């Protein structure tokens, strides 16, 4: 339970639990324990937080920490993604979102093919353990690619240069897949890469072998990576519909059982709960069952099937 | 402009028609239904409020869809020209009933089974939907399943099955349910066992249902056997007794008797000594709570037949009565008198008749009971806010003082603000209400003693079958303390109804309310009569013809079946009767408490009703499906 | 073993609509799942109409015991009112004296986003057609011959109409060695009328040189009535957008056109005995 209140980033860290709760209680409907007879109050708080987020917009058609703060790629694109998830759920101006996406396309497109966001991150409470600026470029390039993919179903016709940019990014990063050390960012980048189907063969072998002990995708420090790390692969394997390493993913998820919320809970928690959502929707408690039996007797000219 | 209030049913059932009561306390209002994130829009309605009509909106609409596959909610909102009020409610799936009829009760291998299915909705009217039916063997694994639709048939489905020649024995089951909601099922049982049809019937009966442990005559039973076509019988009978405990039976070998049955009449007597010696319990008082049963066998003088009859469940008790508090409000009334309704029954559950009750604390405060075994009493209050305990004791005459039943009950106070403390209760003789009669709801009232000349009216609602049947409005002029509602009881009120009333007072904000539970006589609203249109000369002869006369309402369908009366001797369980229908429809209501909760939210939410106000003076919510326990 | 008859093509991701087994001497049928049939000395017909939102994909029938007769030179299964793509059609089967059983299955796919272009277009459109038989040409003129081992029919002279597995065919003109494949176009059942047309481009290096049409339809009796597929006006170099117009006597349920392109075509190419009235 984290009340959505404060500035843009605090409102964001308070409202992504709203979305994960929305999905998890669309599968369960346990809103009773979301405040002890406070579900309507919680929803009202969520709505006022969303209204405050809208009020913090800028003339540049972007949302930041404040009306005066310089807009950035990561925060604005994340807000766009969440609103896209909630276009049919809450009052979302689709034209505003598409205009923001097109401004993102027309402004922040470096000729080098590597995208960078303007405002540096100061606090590590939301990013995680990647404060060091060593391989952030590839992660942000993958994030921009994911933004383009999600805008592909929303702003398909307004910008027609999307296939060319995607092809250029894939060609540039095709030989750069062999120059990464940290495992969880490799996992999320591979999930994005396979979201359009570009992860197979030896690339998949290096993907799997990157994790420690072939199962745990841990990095030095930030133990909250655990219930996070394999989560990425699951969604990646959700793109490949591979449920052979997903069970080990599940086993390593259950080995921590950390409460979470707050420190570093801005992308891992949403990703793991959406992954659980599609895992339960596609794979219920039961498994596939389909049999055909045919028996033939020596005294009849037909067979019973 | 001051306030706007919405009254809604607690749970709304999909694919039906529901209502809201809107009370502005010359404005257009609109209501709308949205899903829970936001699934476009479901429905909306527009209405206007007229001062000449006291500003009452009886807004009705039909709730639809196929996406509705745990439990889920829905939001209802309403804008009254300028201000919006909204509330979230639950949606359920139970959307009708299913009744199953079979021609016979016990079958043999090689025969055929013929059955019928009736489909009805909440109001008990014909409907048409899709149903599925399974047949289950004794172990549990289904043998045959099928799916059917009952469109353009007015709601009767006949079917058939054919038992094989080489089949198992015992109990078989039929299970049917709607296609939309597989969570709820309806079931029926029948037997499979080879037999041969008997020729006469045997009846065993005692003289007293109970058994007082202090009698020197023991227990006496009588035996009556008769042929099927009406003539008397002769023969010999063997009788034995037993003792029944919770899943346990003990046979007393010393109690076995042979008696000659002449003209169908035999007498058997059991004494104290045999019963005491059969068990290892010299202390008689340890026997209370254990039952008796008797078994008999009758043989003819020609050595041709053999019939067995068993009666089980003769209780052993020391008090020939019993007291209950199933339908008494639990929260008392500070200042104003508190009314109790006792319930007295025979030990077998049959309601008693003409037995007086009283209270040990007071004197001469007594009454009798009508045919339903219910007595009405009243008691004054302290009126200190300390909870009070009351006791009830039977005061029947011509009986010893040591054989009177009694019990105790506790009450809790009511939490008002500012000491308004206004209630409702009908001061009429609680008798056998009948359709077509009249009722006089007497508002026994006690406002604030200081400035009680400000209240102008009250609001009242009638609840039946989990829906708002009617909403009224009765006014009064300042300086009065008693008003009457002459209600006219119609046929739609069957089998029971709940009246809820309230009023609003200017403080801060005051709202006061109460509720009452009333019951009416039970019988089908229509009428079907079957008799013999023949001249009724003499008894018929095999192969003859006769005339059968039917009377019923216009434009109906009548289905018939004739069964021999020798089958019922072998197995006489699981039949169809109107009492079963009323029991089934009554057992699935919403509000299970008699009424008069702890406060206004309590009384409104304990009768399956929801009240929302523009000032935020709302009620709590519920998200389960059945009341506790 | 038993003989088999097909309608349509099967795919590994289809769910069954229903599956049943029938005897072929009882009178009348056994009513299975509330459906209707009719059985005579030389006919077996069935009525089908699904309730869920789905479009049918394939039908298959198996008969026992084996009999000495091939199953590709004539027609034995055909449904009379509907077809493939429409949610219902009335199957008709013609028996013999020695067939005493049948097994029937139907497959379908979700109604909204169902299209059949991914199957009948094949994996190598330049070398194999939808039937499966590969093309083969004449080395001295470079014009394809006529496949001969399938049920073929003619209306008048200089016309051809093939049939196989419930799929018809009609080749507009003759094909050359150096043709190329441009694209394919499909027409679903919601855009089908008694008479309609279709627009194709002929801009520069997209010159149309070959068109072959595949379509399902219905037949009242065993003798079909092939529709008129003529070539509106003349598609020369000048008129860039060229139209194809249909003229049907019975209602179809699906169509598919495989445009071929060749920049060298002058618009006219005909055999030395096809030409004079
Ligand atoms: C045994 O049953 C089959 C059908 O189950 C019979 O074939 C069908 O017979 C009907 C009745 O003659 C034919 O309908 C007729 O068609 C004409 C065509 O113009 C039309 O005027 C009418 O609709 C007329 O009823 C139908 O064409 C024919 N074939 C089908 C349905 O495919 C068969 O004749 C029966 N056997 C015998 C010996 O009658
Ligand atoms: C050919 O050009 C003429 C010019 O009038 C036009 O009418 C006709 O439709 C064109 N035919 C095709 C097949 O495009």
């Amino acid at each position: 339970i984290v009340t959505p209140s404060g500035c843009g980033e605090q409102n964001m860290i308070g409202m992504t639990p709203t979305v994960i709760a929305v999905h998890y209680l669309d599968e369960t409907e346990q809103w009773e324990k979301f405040g002890l007879e406070k579900r309507q109050g919680a929803l009202e708080l969520i709505k006022k937080g969303y209204t405050q987020q809208l009020a913090f917009r800028q003339p540049s058609s972007a949302f930041a920490a404040f009306v005066k703060r310089a807009p950035s790629t990561w925060l604005t694109a994340y807000v766009v993604k969440v609103f896209s998830l909630a276009v049919n759920l809450i009052a979302i101006d689709s034209q505003v979102l598409c205009g923001a996406v097109k401004w993102l396309i027309l402004e922040k497109q470096k000729p080098d093919g590597v995208f960078q966001e303007d405002a540096p991150v100061i606090h590590q409470e939301m990013i995680g353990g990647l404060r060091n600026n060593n391989e952030k470029d590839m992660a942000l390039t993958a994030f921009v690619l994911i933004s383009l993919q999600e805008a592909k179903d929303i702003c398909e016709e307004q910008v027609n240069s999307l296939p060319g940019s995607i092809t250029k990014a894939g060609d540039f990063l095709e030989a750069n897949y062999m120059n990464l050390q940290r495992s969880y960012t490799v996992a999320i980048a591979g999930y994005a890469l396979a979201q359009m189907g570009r992860l197979k063969g030896p690339l998949l072998n290096k993907f799997l072998t990157t994790a420690k002990d072939k199962n745990r995708w841990e990095d030095p420090g930030k133990q909250l990576y655990n219930v996070e790390a394999t989560s990425y692969a699951l969604l990646a394997l959700l793109q490949l519909k591979d449920f052979d390493f997903v069970p080990p993913v599940v086993r390593w998820l259950n080995e921590q059982r950390y409460y979470g919320g707050g420190y570093g809970s801005t992308q891992a928690t949403f990703m793991v709960f959406q992954a659980l959502a599609q895992y339960q929707k596609d794979a219920p408690d039961h498994q596939e069952l389909n049999l055909d039996v045919s028996l033939q007797l020596p005294s009849r000219s037909s067979k019973i099937t | 402009s001051p306030m706007y209030s919405i009254i809604t049913p607690n749970i709304l059932r999909l694919e039906s028609e529901e209502t809201m009561v809107l009370e502005a306390h010359d404005v257009p209002v609109t209501v709308t239904v949205h899903d829970f994130g936001k699934k476009l829009v479901l429905s909306s309605e527009k209405t206007v409020l007229t001062p000449a009509t006291n500003h009452m909106g009886n807004v009705t609409f039909t709730i639809p869809n196929r996406e509705f596959k745990r439990n889920k909610f829905v939001t209802v909102q309403a804008t009254f020209g300028t201000q919006v009020v909204e509330k979230v409610v639950l949606v359920s799936l139970q959307s009708g009933y299913l009744f199953i009829q079979t021609d016979k009760t016990i079958y043999t291998p090689g025969s055929t089974v013929l059955y019928r299915i009736f489909t009805v909705n909440h109001k008990l009217l014909p409907v048409g939907r899709t149903v599925m039916v399974n047949i289950e063997n004794p172990e549990g694994i289904p043998v045959k399943q099928d799916s059917l639709s009952s469109q353009n048939q007015l709601g009767v489905l006949p079917l058939s099955w054919d038992i094989p020649e080489l089949v198992n024995m015992g109990q078989w089951k039929i299970r049917a349910y709607y296609e939309n909601s597989p969570q709820q099922v309806f079931s029926t049982e029948f037997e499979v066992k080879e037999y041969v049809l008997p020729s006469f019937e045997v009846i065993v009966e005692p003289t007293e249902k109970f058994y007082y442990i202090y009698n020197e005559k023991g227990l006496e039973v009588t035996i009556t056997a008769r042929f099927l076509y009406g003539k008397k019988v002769e023969g010999t009978a063997f009788v034995i007794f037993g003792i029944q405990d919770g899943e346990q039976r003990i046979s007393l070998p010393e109690s076995l008797k042979r008696i000659p049955i002449e003209d169908g009449s035999g007498e058997v007597v059991l004494s104290r000594k045999v019963l005491l010696d059969g068990v290892q319990n010299p202390r008689a008082e340890d026997l209370v709570g254990k039952s008796l049963y008797v078994s008999a066998t009758v043989i003819l003088h020609s050595g041709s037949d053999m019939v067995q009859a068993e009666r089980s469940g003769i209780p052993i008790v020391t008090s020939p009565y019993q007291i209950h508090f199933t339908k008494t409000p639990k929260y008392f009334k500070p200042g104003m008198p508190f009314d109790l309704m006792v319930f007295v029954t025979n030990p077998d559950g049959s309601p008693a008749y003409r037995v007086p009750v009283a209270v040990q604390g007071e004197d001469t405060v007594q009454s009798l009971t009508q045919g339903d075994g219910v007595a009405k009493l009243s008691i004054n209050t302290h009126p200190s806010q300390k909870p009070l305990s009351i006791t009830v004791r039977t005061k029947k005459q011509e009986l010893s003082e040591a054989e009177q039943a009694t019990r105790t009950m506790q009450a809790l106070p009511y939490s008002t603000v500012g000491n308004s403390n206004n209630y409702l209760h009908l001061s009429v003789l609680r008798t056998e209400l009948r359709p077509g009669e009249t009722l006089n709801v007497n508002f026994l009232l006690r406002m604030d003693r200081a400035h009680e000349a400000k209240i102008r009216y009250y609001t009242y609602l009638i609840m039946n079958k989990g829906r708002l049947l009617k909403a009224g409005r009765q006014v009064r002029e300042p300086g009065q303390d008693l008003v009457v509602l002459p209600l006219s009881i119609t046929t739609d009120f069957i089998p029971s109804f709940r009246l809820v009333a309230y009023y609003t007072l200017i403080g801060q904000r005051e709202v006061v309310a109460d509720s009452v539970w009333v019951d009416v006589k039970d019988s089908c609203v229509g009428s079907l009569v079957v008799k013999s249109g023949q001249s009724e000369d003499r008894q018929p002869v095999p192969g003859q013809q006769m005339t059968l006369k039917i009377e019923g309402d216009h434009g109906a369908r009548v289905v018939l079946v004739a069964v021999d009366k020798g089958v019922f001797v072998l197995n006489k369980k699981n039949k169809l009767t109107q009492s079963k229908i009323w029991d089934v429809v009554e057992k699935a209501d919403i509000g299970c408490t008699p009424g008069s909760g702890k406060d206004y939210a309590g009384v409104f939410s304990d009768a399956g009703l929801t009240f929302t106000s523009s000032s935020g003076q709302q009620t709590a919510q519920r998200a389960e499906l059945q009341c506790p326990q | 073993d038993g003989d088999e008859y097909f309608i349509g093509k099967y795919k590994e991701k289809d769910e069954t609509l229903f599956f049943a087994s029938y005897g072929l001497k009882r009178d009348p049928c056994q009513i299975v799942l509330g459906y209707k049939c009719s059985n005579n000395q030389t006919h077996f017909v069935l009525n089908f109409k699904t309730n869920k939102k789905s479009c049918i994909s394939a039908i298959k029938l198996t008969s026992y015991p084996k009999i000495n007769q091939n199953s590709d030179l004539t027609r034995n299964l055909y449904c009379q009112t509907g077809g493939i793509g429409t949610d219902n059609c009335k199957l008709v089967f013609k028996k013999r004296k020695r067939q005493i059983a049948a097994n029937i299955e139907i497959y379908g796919i979700p109604a909204k986003k169902c299209s059949f272009k991914d199957r009948y277009i094949g994996a190598d459109p330049l070398h194999v057609d939808s039937y499966g038989l590969s093309y083969q040409f004449d080395q001295e003129h470079g014009w394809n011959l006529e496949r001969n081992n399938i049920f073929k029919d003619t209306r008048f002279s200089t016309e051809v109409f093939y049939h196989k597995n419930g799929l018809f065919n009609t080749q507009i003109t003759y094909l050359a060695e150096e043709d190329s494949f441009s694209e394919a176009r499909e027409i679903t059942a919601k855009d089908i009328k008694k008479k309609f047309s279709i627009i194709l481009p002929n801009e520069e290096y997209k010159r149309i040189s070959f068109l072959d049409v595949y379509w399902f339809q219905e037949t009242m009796r065993k003798k079909p009535k092939y529709p008129y597929i003529h070539y509106n006006g003349e598609c020369s170099n000048e008129n860039k957008t060229c139209e194809l117009v249909f003229d049907t006597d019975e209602l179809m349920t699906y169509a598919l056109v495989k445009v071929f392109t060749n920049p060298e075509s002058d618009g006219s190419r005909l055999k030395e005995e096809d030409l004079g009235r």
